RNA sequence: CGGUCCGGCCGGGAACUCAAAGGAGACUGCCAGUGAUAAACUGGAGGAAGGUGGGGAUGACGUCAAGUCAUCAUGGCCCUUACGACCAGGGCUACACACGUGCUACAAUGGCGCAUACAAAGAGAAGCGACCUCGCGAGAGCAAGCGGACCUCAUAAAGUGCGUCGUAGUCCGGAUUGGAGUCUGCAACUCGACUCCAUGAAGUCGGAAUCGCUAGUAAUCGUGGAUCAGAAUGCCACGGUG
């Protein structure tokens, strides 16, 4: 049975399934150089298999919809790591102390009502 | 280098040194390299007098330079003639196409003065 | 707003459905059909011989009540004003102070 | 300015125009249809065309077609 | 800052190196929001950098960082009517903060090329003290040794 | 074949009580009953001036959730279609019946 | 300063609404418009009825009016004299078939409309608002209600200068969501301008 | 999993994403230090979340005879063959100037050309209007679906890859004006938006002075909506990077 794991930042929901053996990443029927252009994106989905081992021990099949760039990458990064204690749950100590398991709250705030943006506020003038 | 009205064309890229002629912007300059069979991105050095006589006959066709500015002039004193609302105001010097004057008319008024 | 410019809108939208919904309608697709008529047609001219309150583009959006003609909503058909007025009152389904 | 299917034009200072032609030159022709193009049929012609409170009296040359004749009377006076 | 005593925020290490020096270096020099388009100019130019002045590309940058890191600064204090500049020594972590800082404002002010280039040829200057970056922590000792009274 | 009906009220506590009676009445009465599916709710917003006369930055802000259920009902027995039609639902949701 | 209207506020929380139909963009505006009208004939019309409450409902392509009134007897008639003549125009005036309803309002001194509106028929009768209020309130408190608060603005007594007084008894609290607070507005329209009512009647929490 | 026109597209599967109703959870509760053994604060564990977790709604008694008789209501006053009422044209858009709020700039962290990856929230029948066709284009003709997690508005743009320009009033910047059009509307002269061709102002970072913003904020990048026949750099709302 697959190993599975949700992990969500912003707006952006991704899906991670984990099956032993080789060091395959396949995000949306495409590769992980394929789909991010940036390679800090492509770091940040490496991180959970650097305190965890894995060079080619464990495959992945992700689906991410929503968000952008680093919202997607992000939330990937979350899922693996949720996916992870599905199969040990001895790893959450390695996984808490590089801060994975933690879901990032930040979401973009409001627009209000009298203001130019969320907080910025108009130029205010004396006479 | 020298084209059509005189000007001296730098030498730098075909299509750039083509917008240098009154009359001929960014689309003539396009369709002009393009009926000639020319390259956009080629300097002046290479192209010989064979391929610049070519663009001279290509440029002849659409009114260029000092037969242009008369053209535009005499479309601008037929108005004042006229005596229309477009007229008066190419006259008084302030915006013709109905632009506020109350603030920001510099372009047309000139700089301003106590 | 006065009784005379809330009168003016009932002739507006009384002659928008007489004229400019079964008849002005006619002869102005009719002065647009390309293939038939392509100069001797007068339904340009006709059009103006017909009253000028009977264009839809004529009537003014008013609150049903008052009669203000600024700060109209289409969907309760009311100014600003007197949506917050009747919401506040529950008389208006649905509608609630709203937060996220 | 405006689509190319007709030009536009007043009824009741388009039978004006016609009633001036046959009968011969009148007195400056009284209207308020400052939003009517300026037809070859009108050179010659003098038409007073309102500019709020007076009637301005402009004659109509070949080169005043296609124009309209509110162009020809000032709205706001300005010293 | 009145009551509330906060900390500082722990920002993610360099994608290259591991870096949290470059890191901020990195955000100092970053606009708009483009960290993509921020650090491909700050690579560019420390791989233009270390190539022009014998390699170690982390040890290139310490030795232009150490010409333009200062000791000391004024702080601005009206006590009877009269603005007096009291020199107070400056905290290790606001040292390199500094130093970033006059780094990448040097670099703006220059008339080079690209950002890359513009960066490269100042953090060149720093390590040879012989810029604009260098001139503003001298004009911030000239400050200091001046007021030294008032300490 | 199958019957589909769409419900449409502001009040969600209103709603899922009615689909509650629609889906009991069907499954007592013998019937394959899909759902109570739970379609997205459309949430009109206003932001309406609060002063009769100036003050720009003061307003009121407002919105009509219209909530969504979705009920289909696969076997259509007539045990279940006449129950179905001499059912008393609430005034204030609207039923959309598709064939 | 200024407070957010009690009943608004509370709609969905612990206050129902007055309207319970619903209606797609299209004749939103079109019931909105008769909603009004047949409240404006029946408050009109049952002006001495004492009529505190009007909901109307919109089941199918029918209304359905349930009049909340103190005095059902004048309301209903002689045995459903006066129900048939205001049905018969409430059928008019919505255009769909009418069917009225009439509830009872037990205690009216516990009613925010009804307390306000007797306030206002008071203050047009040439009493001392003083006596009106405390009456009011007094009335209110014997009765069961947790709290009171009742207003009374603009030419008190008919002084060249409007004021505004208030009196207040027991628990108000306007903050707390799951408070039962019953808000209402009157118009005295007396012969030195127009005197505004205000109540607010606290019942309890949750 | 079975079948492939390699499209969840069709049987199916109710796992998951999501949708929307109900429920749990965080209370300084635990540990340690500080502190009058108190309140509280600081740090740590566990935890998706920690000290009001993030945001909103909610504005006490009152203050300024503060704003609104032009939303409406109303005391008093004033006009009542006119201060009322109907209509055409005009004005609210004038222009020696001054001030306030914004948009767009002055560029290589950028301009242009081609290729290309990733959103969110909305609106819609007198409507949103695909596909196809014509036009360089704004658009036009023809005509499906959809009162809508189904259909349409609608291609997100920043970003990434390659090529070009090489510090030049420039392949920066777009004002102003000339010519020709498109659409809405009885009707675009005064005074609409938009397109095509040509034109190519000022401006190379702003004196005295001054404003916003403490985190998914500032900064920047696009998207939608109300009003609306048509008319957004304004307003209200949305996510992307950060
Ligand atoms: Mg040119
Ligand atoms: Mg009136
Ligand atoms: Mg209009
Ligand atoms: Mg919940
Ligand atoms: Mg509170
Ligand atoms: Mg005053
Ligand atoms: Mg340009
Ligand atoms: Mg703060």
């Amino acid at each position: 049975n697959q190993y599975y794991g949700t992990g969500r930042r912003k707006s952006s929901a991704a899906r991670v399934f984990i099956k032993p053996g080789n060091g395959k990443i396949v995000i949306n029927q495409r590769s992980l150089e394929q789909y991010f252009g940036r390679e800090t994106a492509r770091m940040v989905v490496r991180q959970p298999l650097e305190l965890v081992d894995m060079v080619e021990k464990l495959d992945l099949y992700i689906t991410v919809k929503g968000g952008g760039i680093s919202g997607q990458a992000g939330a990937i990064r979350h899922g693996i790591t949720r996916a992870l204690m599905e199969y040990d749950e001895s790893l959450r100590s390695e996984l808490r102390k590089a801060g994975f398991v933690t879901r990032d709250a930040r979401q973009v705030e409001r627009k209000k009502v009298g203001l130019r943006k969320a907080r910025r506020r108009p130029q205010f003038s004396k006479r | 280098a020298r084209i059509a009205g005189i000007n001296i064309p730098d030498h730098k890229h075909a299509v750039i040194a083509l917008t240098s002629i009154y009359g001929v912007g960014k689309t003539r300059s396009k369709a002009i390299l393009a009926a000639a069979g020319i390259a956009e991105d080629v300097k002046i050095s290479e192209l010989s007098e064979g391929q610049i006589d070519t663009l001279r006959d290509e440029v002849a066709k659409f009114v260029v330079e000092g037969d242009l500015r008369r053209e535009i002039s005499m479309s601008i004193k037929r108005l004042m003639d006229l005596g229309c609302y477009r007229g008066l105001r190419h006259r008084r010097g302030l915006p013709v196409r109905g632009q506020r004057t109350k603030t920001n008319a510099r372009t047309r008024k000139g700089p301003r003065k106590p | 707003a006065k009784q005379s410019m809330k009168a003016r809108e009932v002739k507006r939208v009384a002659l928008a459905d007489k004229y400019f919904a079964k008849r002005a309608e006619l002869k102005a697709i009719i002065s647009d059909v390309n293939a038939s008529d392509e100069d001797r047609w007068n339904a340009v001219l006709k059009l103006q011989t017909l009253p000028r309150d009977s264009s839809p583009s004529r009537q003014r959006n008013r609150c049903r009540q008052t009669g203000r003609p600024h700060g109209f909503l289409r969907k309760f058909g009311l100014s600003r004003i007197k949506v917050r007025e009747a919401a506040m009152r529950g008389e208006i389904p649905g509608l609630k102070k709203a937060s996220w | 300015r405006s689509l190319k299917k007709g030009p536009f034009i007043d009824l009741h200072l388009l039978k004006k125009v016609e009633k001036a032609v046959e009968s011969g030159d009148k007195k400056p022709l009284r209207t308020w249809s400052r939003r009517s193009t300026i037809f070859p049929n009108m050179i010659g012609l003098t038409i007073a065309v309102h500019n709020g409170r007076q009637h301005v009296p402009v004659f109509v040359t070949d080169e005043m077609v296609g124009h309209k004749l509110g162009e020809f009377a000032p709205t706001r006076t300005y010293r | 800052p009145r009551r509330r005593v906060i900390g500082q925020r722990k920002i993610l290490p360099d994608p290259k190196f591991g870096s949290e020096l470059l890191a901020k270096f990195v955000n100092i020099l970053m606009v708009d929001g483009k960290k993509s388009t921020a650090e491909s100019i700050v690579y560019s130019a420390l791989e233009t950098l270390a190539q022009r002045s014998g390699k170690s590309e982390l040890e290139a940058f310490e030795v232009a960082l150490e010409n333009v890191r200062p000791t000391v600064e004024v702080k601005s204090r009206r006590v009877g009517g009269s603005t007096y500049q009291v020199p107070v020594e400056v905290r290790p972590v606001r040292r390199n903060a500094l130093a970033m800082r006059w780094i990448v404002e040097a670099a703006r002010k220059r008339g080079d090329k690209s950002m890359a280039l513009r960066l490269a040829n100042e953090l060149s200057d720093a390590a040879e003290n012989k810029g604009t970056a260098v001139k503003k922590r001298e004009d911030v000792h000239r400050m200091a040794e001046a007021n030294k009274a008032f300490a | 074949q199958r019957i589909r009906i769409r419900l449409k009220a502001f009040d969600h506590r209103l709603i899922d009580q009615a689909t509650a009676e629609i889906v009991e009445t069907a499954k007592r009465t013998g019937a394959q009953v899909r759902g109570p599916i739970p379609l997205p709710t459309r949430k009109e917003r206003f932001t309406v001036l609060i002063s009769p006369h100036v003050n720009k930055d003061a307003r009121d802000q407002y919105e009509i959730r219209t909530h969504l259920r979705l009920v289909d009902i696969v076997e259509p027995t007539e045990k279940t279609v006449d129950a179905l039609m001499r059912l008393d639902l609430a005034a204030g949701v609207d039923v959309q019946i598709s064939l | 300063g200024q407070k957010v209207h009690p009943n608004g506020i509370r709609l969905g929380i612990v206050k129902p609404w007055n309207s319970t139909w619903f209606a797609n963009t299209k004749e939103f505006a079109d019931n909105l418009d008769s909603d009004f009208k047949v409240r404006q004939y029946l408050t009109k019309e049952l002006a001495k009825a004492s009529v505190s409450r009007i909901v109307i409902e919109r089941p199918a392509k029918s209304i359905r009016v349930t009049i909340h009134t103190a005095r059902p007897g004048i309301v209903i008639g002689k045995k459903g004299e006066d129900v048939e003549k205001l049905r018969k125009v409430v059928a008019d005036i919505a255009g769909v078939p009418a069917q009225i309803n009439i509830a009872e309002v037990r205690k009216p001194e516990l009613d925010a409309k009804l307390v306000a509106d007797s306030i206002t028929s008071q203050l047009e009768r040439r009493v001392m608002f003083r006596r009106a209020m405390k009456r009011a309130v007094q009335n209110a408190m014997r009765l069961g209600a947790k709290g009171i608060k009742v207003e009374v603005s603009g030419r008190l007594g008919g002084a060249e200068i409007a004021r505004t007084e208030w009196y207040r008894e027991g628990r108000v609290p306007l903050h707390t969501l799951r408070a039962d607070i019953d808000y209402n507005t009157s118009e005295a329209h007396t012969t030195y301008g127009v005197i505004g009512v205000k109540v607010w009647i606290f019942k309890g929490e949750i």
